[PDB]
């Protein structure tokens, strides 16, 4: 033998009330399908993983600052040359990365995520070399 | 221009008490609390969700620190559940 | 006169047990409440809480003997969009107050009972008006979402001022960032380019 | 006030714990991993996704028993032995362990997820092979970890 | 309290009590997670009874008049 | 009211008690607080003491209903870095104070026993905060020195005016070193220069 | 030129009553009546028919609000029925 | 331009307590120590760990001459071992 649900709407208000609550809970659902923009991952302008051997070796940072130091930083633990182009601006573009155990590549993924579009990072992995340019 | 946080948040996000405070009984849930001056402030792990809060800090573990006004009860989330800690004074 | 009293006892007693057995009865009923009067999807982008509209339709005054005023929709901006930090539940606009009253023949027994359901229907008027005060503000700030889509308001405008390192030697902040909010949502009158609810 | 107990008691954790146990639903105890194994012939119909009637008092005591604790999130995974193919049997034993998590949260649990799945014999806890919902192979595990 | 499995051995700041076989389901400290979803306060969940009123009715700290306990 | 006292007389015996055991329960472990806060192999090269350093992530604050400013990170000093003769231990931080209290039916009995768990747990909190303490000053100056190494303050700048034999005929002292700080640790805002905690 | 309506109308609309009233109980109907300033409103979605109102809004699902003087007695039509409404206060 | 030392740590590097003094009465190791004007001075061979002191001295024969505030309790080394010296005044 079963039994029935514990905080079951087995009574004629709390029905009304759960019912209501379905029907508010998918409208705000279809809701958040219509307001939701996105990005679709075509054309979502961030970087991949660049998929070296020495990338994918094993790091830790703490850090809040600006953001071509951590990358000459990560070039150099990667043994990958660093390359700037374009000019810093006053105001420095500030990103933070407190991971302590997480891939070398995902960060220069958060890297380029938290930069967004105040500069961006290339990595050329047949040349060993990243590369951060601004705007 | 805004203040930028109360500085003395930096003190409760350590566990030590503001200077001049009063302490604060929390009931039901990891959480302390000080008043200072018509102002309360938490120093939890847990998520304060109802009654609002004027500053916030965190550190390293995702200790937070909450300058708040004085309500005697607080509703957090602890693990998705949602929970109630009760303050007196 | 002491049955005034036995009435006057009976009262507040009833009014304490009605708001404590709809207390526990709104908490077999949190997560249902939560889905309701959801108010944490209703904010805005910058975590603002969105206005609270208020439409009367079809409205009459009459003014004196020799005037009216008809207007037929009317649209009242109430309680301002404003920066919220955690938005708010149903339980600051729901959740009635349990103090437990520890202060004590036979018309004092029947008017005892009319006081105890003078306190449980009083009880139930300040729970109906506590229920119509979180549906007038959840409603509202529906209503806001039907005018943002509609046009008839304005989004509101905030400014991140952006600053670096700021501070001197003795505090610094790292990134500081300095939110405003510029542009109140508000109901344009300029009305041509209003829209209109056609669906299928 | 506040409560002293969390509506359980300690000796009624063990009283159950014992009862599981003769009555053969084996509860494992390392840590706070908590581990309650159920074979399949004491629940369902033999390569069926159907619960028999007299198995929900076996459900009884299993979510009477997770009334006691303080979790978060219960895992139910079942998986039983070979009958016409992995892809078929992976479909019994997801909709096995979806029933059967249905009437866990039809019950009462405390827990805020259920995860539930199942697998084709990908994991199965003895050589021996014999058959088909009467193997000790066959059968569901509900997993947790009792929180603080 | 901890009953019958063995006595409580500790008593775990953070957690509960700890039984000398397992983790009791009895509180130890007030610090813990015990499940308050209801509570028992004059003007609970908006502020608190402004204490230096001596009238009729009782006045939140958010300036409501607790109309339920006045 | 007797009821009231008899919680009182519980209450100071409750904590000196308290304080008691945890007094011998930290001198058990007397050796391994000096390992854990070991304060003399953190001074610095002039056996100055370090600086006090406070980090805050993740900030915001609700100025009002216009405007918050969130920032990242806050690095505060607190009680600056200066001159040491002998280093800190724990127990100016963590011992609790001994006194014996020499100063004394059924309810008294109940009260005193909750009495003496509210002294317990009321020496406990004070205990907590002392170890609060004494992990807000080491972390402290763990945090500098984390900050020394990633180039967010700077190091002291003594100076050692050396002086020759000094004095007049009735005293002298020979070599008559004078050391002070000149530059206080102190947090640079200009902030190319950081550093950034990269490990394998 | 005259006043649009009261705004009030757009809160007594909703059933929250006006800030600083005075509570009305009201028998034989659905009605809900506040005394906010020697003016009674009512909230209904009853037909008010003989004592006359002096502001009248309507929301959506044709609950109407009333700004009328204070008269004891409610005269509405239900479904074509004359209904009475009585008022205390 | 600092002072250079107290000169009467002269006096109290060897036993002579300063002019116009208190005597105090030390517990649990070699020690001597008076109070001049709201400072003790100790005479000592041991190592004063915990409570800081203001000046210090030391004779020939490795006897040291220190003035410190007014501390009920001094912490010293003797020989690798933390110890304890108690004061009363």
């Amino acid at each position: 033998f079963k039994k029935p649900p514990i905080n079951n709407p087995s009574d004629d208000a709390t029905i009304k009330l759960a019912e209501a609550a379905v029907s508010v809970s998918d409208s705000m659902l279809e809701m958040a399908k219509v307001e939701k923009v996105i990005t679709p991952p075509s054309k979502d302008n961030t970087l991949t993983i660049p998929n070296a051997y020495n990338l994918q070796a094993r790091a830790s940072v703490d850090w809040s600052g600006p953001i071509e130091e951590l990358t000459a930083r990560i070039a150099k633990a990667a043994h990958f040359r660093f390359r700037v182009l374009g000019k810093s601006p006053s105001v420095p573009v500030l990103i933070s990365i407190s991971t302590k155990d997480e891939s070398l590549a995902e960060i220069l993924r958060d890297i380029d995520y938290q930069a967004g579009k105040k500069a961006s990072i290339h990595v050329y992995p047949n040349s060993q070399v990243v590369e951060l340019r601004y705007a | 221009i805004p203040p930028s946080a109360n500085d003395l948040l930096l003190h409760v996000l350590e566990g030590v008490p503001p200077p001049g405070s009063r302490r604060l009984v929390v009931s039901g849930g990891d959480a302390r609390a000080w008043l200072s001056n018509e102002k309360m402030y938490v120093r939890t792990n847990l998520t304060i969700l109802s009654p609002g809060w004027l500053a916030s800090m965190t550190s390293a573990d995702g200790t937070h620190a909450y300058e708040m006004q004085k309500s005697p009860v607080l509703l957090v989330s602890w693990h998705g559940k949602v929970m109630q800690l009760k303050v007196e004074g | 006169a002491l049955k005034e009293t036995a009435l006057s006892v009976g009262a507040q007693a009833g009014l304490a047990w009605r708001a404590k057995i709809i207390d526990e009865q709104l908490n077999k009923q949190a997560r249902n409440l939560d889905a309701i009067y959801d108010f944490n999807s209703l904010v805005l982008e910058h975590n603002i809480l969105p206005p609270v509209l208020l439409e009367g339709r079809n409205t009459l005054n009459l003014a004196d003997a020799q005037s009216i005023r008809i207007s037929d929709r009317t649209y009242k901006v109430a309680k301002q969009a404003h920066f919220i930090t955690t938005p708010p539940t149903w339980r600051q606009y729901l959740w009635m107050d349990y103090v437990k009253p520890e202060a004590p023949k036979e018309i004092w027994c029947i008017y005892t009972e009319r006081g105890w359901k003078n306190g449980i229907d009083q009880a139930n008027t300040i729970l109906e008006e506590n229920i119509a005060r979180i549906k007038e503000d959840f409603g509202g700030m529906i209503l806001y979402r039907k005018l943002l889509a509609m046009n008839m308001v304005s989004p509101p405008y905030v400014s991140h001022t952006d600053l670096g390192v700021t501070g001197d030697g003795s505090e610094i902040h790292i990134d500081d960032r300095v939110l405003r909010i510029t542009a109140l949502p508000e109901l344009n009158v300029n009305s041509a380019e209003w829209r209109a609810a056609v669906a299928k | 006030l506040p409560c002293r107990v969390d509506g359980a008691c300690d000796a009624t954790i063990i009283k159950m714990m014992t009862d599981l146990n003769k009555k053969g639903i084996k509860v494992a105890s390392v840590g706070q991993n908590y581990l309650i194994s159920i074979p399949a012939s004491a629940l369902f119909a033999d390569q069926s996704p159907r619960l028999n009637w007299a198995s929900y008092s076996l459900l009884n005591e299993i979510a009477a028993f997770l009334k006691q604790f303080r979790k978060i999130a219960i895992t139910v995974t079942s998986y039983s032995s070979k009958y016409v193919s992995v892809k078929r049997e992976r479909a019994l034993t997801l909709a096995r362990s979806r029933v059967v998590s249905e009437y866990l949260w039809s019950q009462g649990v405390d827990s805020r997820i259920i995860f539930t799945q199942g697998l084709g014999s990908d994991k199965p806890i003895t050589s021996y092979t014999l058959g088909g919902d009467r193997s000790p192979n066959a059968r569901v595990e509900i997993t947790f970890r009792r929180a603080v | 309290a901890a009953a019958a499995a063995a006595a409580a051995a500790a008593a775990a700041a953070a957690a509960a009590a700890a039984a000398a076989a397992a983790a009791a389901a009895a509180a130890a400290a007030a610090a813990a997670a015990a499940a308050a979803a209801a509570a028992a306060a004059a003007a609970a969940a908006a502020a608190a009874a402004a204490a230096a009123a001596a009238a009729a009715a009782a006045a939140a700290a958010a300036a409501a008049a607790a109309a339920a306990a006045a």
